[PDB]
This record gives C-alpha cells, structure tokens and sequence, in this order.
C-alpha cells in the first residue's frame, strides 16, 4: 500500500507534468522491489526514466547508475536484457563513472554465465574499494550471489 | 554534377541550350577505350590494389549506353569509391 | 629503486 | 710488440624493477586522467541550473 | 511558430527584468534555429546571453559556453568568425575552461583550412572524452563538416 501510495502519487504528479517528482517516488516504488524481491517489475521500471534522462543534460550523469538499477535487478535473470539496456544507453563506455557502472556489470555476469562465485565474488570487493556499495545495492549484489551457488553445486 | 560542370564550364544561373543530339553507332560506337585514373579525393588516398579486370567490368556495368568525349572528366565508383577519370 | 615506486603507487592512489 | 687486438664486451642491464608491477602506479594515473573531468563537467552544468 | 513564441516570451521576460527566462528561450530558439538553418540569429542571442552574462556574479561562466555557441556558429565560412569572437573573447589564458571555448577551434580551424579534414575528427576524438557530446554540436561536428565538404565536393 506504501508502494500503492508512491506509485500513485507519481501518477498525480505527472498529472501536473513534474517528470522528477515522479521519478522520486517511483524510486520508492522500484527501489524498495528489491527488498520486494519483485526484480522483474523493477527491471520494468528502471528503464523509461533513465530514458528520460539521457535527454536531460541536467540528469544524465544519473542515467548511467539508473540503467545500473535496470541492469542489476536480477532475479538471475540472464537475458541481455542485462547486457542490451546498458547498450541502448549511448554510453562512450570509457567514460569516467562508466567504468563503475557498465563494464562492472559485465564483468558480473561474466561470472555468473561462467558458473564461477569465485571471480564473481573477487569483484565485488574490486568495486567497493572504489566506490562504497549500500544495504539495497549491496542486498541485491548478494541476492544475485546466491543464484550462482543455487547452480554450481546442486 | 560537380565534375560535369566542372567540364563544361557551367555555372549555375548561366542559361545553356540543351538540344536532342544522335550518334551514328556503326561509326562511333566504342570498341576500346583508354581512360586516366586517379583518385578523385586526394583526402582519402590509399595504396591498395585495385582489380582494373574488375574495375573495367564495373565501369561498363554502369557506363552502359553512355556518351563520352575526349578529354571528358568524370568519376568511377568501384565499392562505393570516386575515382577521377 | 622501488621504494619511490611504491611511493608513486601509494601516495597517489591515495591522490 | 706488431700487436693488433681490437676487441669488444657486452652490457649489464642495472635491475630496473624488472617485472610490470609498474603498471598499478601507471594504473593510478591513468584514473587521475580519467575519473577527474566529469567533476568539472557536471559542475559547470549544476551552476548552469 | 513555437520558436516564435519563444521569441515573442523572451520579449516579455525583457519587459520584466527577468532577463533569465529572456535568455532562456532565446537559448532555446537558437540551438535549434542554427541548425535548421540560421547562425546570425543564433549569434546574436549567444553574445546577448554571453555579454549581459560576464554583468552578473551568476551568470559569468554559463556566458563561456555562450560565445561558445556564439562563436561556432558558421555560415560555412573557412575564415576565423569563432577564432574572430576568440580575438574579442575574454579567455584568460590561466582560466583552463576555456580550452572547451576556443582550444578546441584553435586546433580543429587551421585544420580546416589547410586541407585536413581528416585531422578535424581528432579534435572530438578527445573532446568527446573530456566532455560527453550531446545532440547538438555532435550534428554539429556534422553540419561543419558539411561546410568542409560543401568546401571540397558539396
């Protein structure tokens, strides 16, 4: 009913066309399906706003982390989805928090479609010495490390 | 095109007389030609080669029932490439 | 003539 | 003497390190080139709006 | 007829000392107007902005990017009108930012000129990196380059 509120009350601000005023609740919305485990409908969600920040040089720096949260929302889910939503953002990919946001998801998934926890597991310790993760990335980080080990040894 | 009028002389806005004009094939239709090649554009030269075997077939399969001069300049599009002839 | 490179390592990681 | 020796010899490369550990400094750098310029470019345009 | 009410906007927001929004929709009218196809007009509006800009303690570095624009705008001229406005601008060589002003046309002009359109990509090349390219001057690497080729075979 939380999410009944955000959700709807994104939709009575689009009413008076406030774009970010509903990206701030629907950040409520899809932000909190992950602690709803609905990674599907967040992986939904996560993709048309950062579309609609890609046309906003005032939010595009954002865009980046926000196909991050459509890329990471894994229910291991491994469509290239995951690897196609980075690539609809146009993204020169040697750009500066690129490298903390795209090619880091790739290297992810190259672990997880190797069948290997062990360099899956290595990276992420890579990537939180340059950048410090948090309860909901960090929760959905180690909700997709046990589909790894959900496959490897049974 | 710009070689054309490059050939001609023209200038767009100059008024020209264009008039229907015939050849008399059993006597001017070409049997053997030699053309000078070069590269068009000198800002996208290579050292490739280049199949003239191919490049003389790709010139009649498009320079087909076409009339040319001596000392006419136009240009040839082997792969999409201009040529200055 | 390595210490200096760990120097260069350290002091500018830390940069 | 009617002595002629004109000779040669061979070099001693000092240790310079000699392994490519180098490259985790040259890493460093390449990311204080690299992740440094966006601060400035998303700081021009949050002062724009 | 919306660039006209832009226009005909900013005419009130003058009539307001909300020089502000009087500068906005003009920004607005001629980043699209310059493309389309009208650079004096576009000029106009960005050395408006960029002169009533260095005025204000808030509006002198937005006023960079202004003769920016202001100076970019060719009517595929081979001569120095942006390296013109340079020679009036205010750089201050010691002021770095404006190497996105004029070091970039410093580079890339001469080349223009002087027969090297193939060395006129490498000044994107690395502008691209150092500052992520939008919409506008990318058509606009484009549209100079139609001037390049309008100069050798357009």
């Amino acid at each position: 009913k939380a999410i009944a509120h955000y959700e709807q009350s994104a939709d009575y601000y689009k009413g008076e066309e406030s774009n970010s005023s509903a990206n701030k609740c629907l950040l409520k919305v899809a932000g909190y399906a992950a602690q709803l485990e609905q990674y599907q409908k967040a992986i939904d969600i996560y993709e048309q706003v950062g579309t609609s920040a890609m046309d906003s040089p005032l939010l595009k720096y954002s865009a980046k982390d926000y196909f991050f949260k459509a890329a990471l929302c894994h229910f291991c889910i491994d469509m290239l989805n995951a690897k196609l939503a980075v690539q609809k953002y146009e993204e020169l990919f040697p750009a500066f928090s690129d490298s903390r946001e795209c090619k880091l998801m790739k290297k992810l998934l190259e672990a997880h479609e190797e069948q290997n926890v062990d360099s899956y597991t290595e990276s992420v310790k890579e990537y939180d010495s340059i950048s410090r993760l948090d309860q909901w990335l960090t929760t959905m980080l180690l909700r997709i490390k046990k589909t790894i080990q959900g496959d490897e040894e049974d | 095109s710009l070689p054309q009028r490059k050939w001609a002389g023209l200038s767009i806005g100059q008024e020209i007389e264009v008039a229907l004009y015939s050849f008399d094939k059993a006597k001017q239709c070409i049997g053997t030609m030699t053309i000078e090649i070069d590269f068009l554009q000198k800002k996208n030269i290579d050292s490739n080669p280049y199949d003239t075997d191919k490049m003389a077939a790709e010139f009649i399969q498009q320079f087909n029932n076409q009339a040319f001069s001596v000392g006419q300049q136009l240009v040839f599009s082997f792969n999409d490439k201009l040529f200055g002839l | 003539a390595l210490s200096e490179i760990e120097t260069r390592h350290s002091e500018i990681i830390k940069l | 003497m009617a002595e002629d020796a004109d000779m040669r010899n061979e070099l001693e490369e000092m240790q310079r390190r000699a392994d490519q550990l180098a490259d985790e400094s040259l890493e460093s750098t390449r990311r204080m080139l690299q992740l440094v310029e966006e601060s400035k470019d998303a700081g021009i345009r949050t002062l724009v709006m």
